[PDB]
């Protein structure tokens, strides 16, 4: 996994999580669905 | 630096195009509308890109 970018660390983690979800959606082509 | 940034942007649009993994090289014109793949194809044809 590539991050591809302590109080803001959680935000970064959330950002990473968000990006991952978006990526998965695109992989699934769920956007079109 | 500028060339690297432009390459990044073009390849990222090529990925937006090959959603779920889915011609001649792009002509050198502002109105030369082509597939994102053809644009990258032109760059690869012009200069060994990875090398």
């Amino acid at each position: 996994f590539n991050p591809r970018t302590d109080q803001a660390s959680a935000i970064k983690t959330k950002n990473v999580f968000i990006a991952q979800n978006v990526a998965s959606l695109q992989e699934l082509g769920g956007s079109e669905k | 630096n500028h060339a690297i940034k432009l390459l990044t942007s073009l390849f990222q649009d090529l990925q937006v195009e090959a959603l779920h993994k889915g011609g001649p090289p792009a002509a050198l014109s502002i109105m030369a509308q082509s597939t994102s793949i053809q644009r990258i194809q032109r760059l690869i044809d012009s200069v060994p890109l990875m090398n």
